[PDB]
């Protein structure tokens, strides 16, 4: 896994 | 998007002085603010993250603080090597946005330039052009007057100057002035001289050579 | 041991495209999001977009949609950004920066300078600035290399393959009337050492794939 799930809230 | 307003735009301080940079966000960004140091030529270097945490290996003199919209960055005692542009950045939401940057410059005691002159190389003369370089090394402050004389006639219109960034060790500047002539023009004269005026010199200095000698 | 190695500076024609590369080493490429950042020299930094090499998923700054396309190649651990329909406003330095945790730009590449121009690339001529009795001061001598007539920027200069750094000054380029650039790199050394020490400037102009060494000796 990568850190996309961690950083997803920053893109909303 | 979120706007980061960074102030001041420049600082001129002496080694050992304290400096504080401020960054204000257009809306709350909690604590997710990063501070970067960008030295000339280099990529930005992360110093402070989550508003107040030093990155690994960052000296103790760098701190940050803030939560919400107002954030500050502090260098407790500025060192010569801290010459750089510093940036704040909000990492709270996309698009991730930076401040406009603060240029930290150092003031120091007056230093006279050491002056050197270089004739054109024999290799360059083969190509039909002659570049004469006058070098002013490690002086302060930046202001300096360089004048070219060829057979004691003041030159206009055939030279270009370039000054370095401030030195990370001794806070000085260096400057070149390059006189460019065709080979034929170069061969028609004998004495090539650059005359340097600077606050650290008691009187103007001239460095000269004789073509061929 | 994270390292991001970006491709060299390039000229590219207006209206054309250019593809920049960012080769990653020292970590698992698919582990972390990777962004690209634009800097105009002396001005601010702008986030372009982010890609996650595990999935290929991309997120763009709205302003760069239709300008920039981010891709990645797992097999070579390389990230790419292609800029299309180039204009004068696309001339800038472009960085790649790698994420960590939820933080966006923790590890940075060295940057790639893009110059948008229809002019052809031209490698530099390198000439010695020889030490002589006219380049001595307080027992020191100065010497250097003149790096003349290249396009586009940048040129880099090392001395003795990177072993000589103390006292070096490499000047910012000047723009000549011809539209080509010129700079010099200089160093101050002991005047006592001119007969026994060797001083070689190493000039690299990546936009033309030109690498030149020049030994600088005192004038006979
Ligand atoms: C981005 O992450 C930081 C840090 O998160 C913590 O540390 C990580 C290593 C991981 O272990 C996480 O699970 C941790 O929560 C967040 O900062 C923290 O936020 C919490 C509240 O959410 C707060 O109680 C902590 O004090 C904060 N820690 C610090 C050092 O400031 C931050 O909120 C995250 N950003 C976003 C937008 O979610």
């Amino acid at each position: 896994e990568d850190n996309e799930k961690l950083r997803k809230p920053k893109h909303k | 998007s979120i706007v980061m307003t960074q102030t001041p735009k420049f600082l001129l301080v002496s080694a050992g002085d304290r400096v504080t940079i401020t960054c204000k966000a257009s809306q709350s960004v909690t604590n997710d603010v990063t501070w970067y140091q960008q030295k000339p030529g280099q990529s930005p270097k992360l110093l402070i993250y989550y508003a107040s945490n030093r990155y690994t290996g960052v000296p103790d003199r760098f701190t940050g603080s803030g939560y919400g919209t107002d954030f500050t960055f502090t260098i407790s005692t500025v060192q010569a090597e801290d010459l750089a542009v510093y940036f704040c950045q909000q990492d709270y939401s996309s698009p991730f946005t930076f401040g406009s940057g603060t240029k930290l410059e150092i003031k120091r005691t007056v230093a006279a330039p050491s002056v050197f002159i270089f004739p054109p190389s024999d290799e360059q003369l083969k190509s039909g052009t002659a570049s004469v370089v006058c070098l002013l090394n490690n002086f302060y402050p930046r202001e300096a007057k360089v004048q070219w004389k060829v057979d004691n006639a003041l030159q206009s219109g055939n030279s270009q100057e370039s000054v370095t960034e401030q030195d990370s060790k001794d806070s000085t500047y260096s400057l070149s002035s390059t006189l460019t002539l065709s080979k034929a023009d170069y061969e028609k004269h004998k004495v090539y001289a650059c005359e340097v005026t600077h606050q650290g010199l008691s009187s103007p200095v001239t460095k000269s050579f004789n073509r061929g000698e | 041991q994270v390292h991001l190695q970006q491709s060299g500076g390039e000229v590219a024609r207006p209206g054309a495209s250019v593809k920049l590369s960012c080769k990653a080493s020292g970590y698992t490429f698919t582990g972390y999001g990777l962004s690209w950042v634009k800097q105009r020299t002396g001005q601010g930094l702008e986030w372009i977009g982010e890609i996650y090499p595990r999935s290929g998923n991309t997120y763009y700054n709205e302003k760069f949609k239709g300008k920039a396309t981010l891709t990645a190649d797992k097999s070579s651990s390389t990230a790419y950004m292609e800029l299309r329909s180039l204009t004068s406003e696309d001339s800038a330095v472009y960085f790649c920066a790698r994420s960590w945790g939820n933080s966006s730009f923790v590890y940075w590449g060295q940057g790639t300078l893009v110059t948008v121009s229809a002019a052809s690339t031209k490698g530099p001529s390198v000439f010695p600035l020889a030490p002589s009795s006219k380049s001595t001061s307080g027992g020191t001598a100065a010497l250097g290399c003149l790096v003349k007539d290249y396009f586009p920027e940048p040129v880099t200069v090392s001395w003795n393959s990177g072993a000589l750094t103390s006292g070096v000054h490499t000047f910012p380029a000047v723009l000549q009337s011809s539209g080509l650039y010129s700079l010099s790199s200089v160093v101050t050394v002991p005047s006592s050492s001119l007969g026994t020490q060797t001083y070689i400037c190493n000039v690299n102009h990546k936009p033309s794939n030109t690498k030149v060494d020049k030994k600088v000796e005192p004038k006979s």
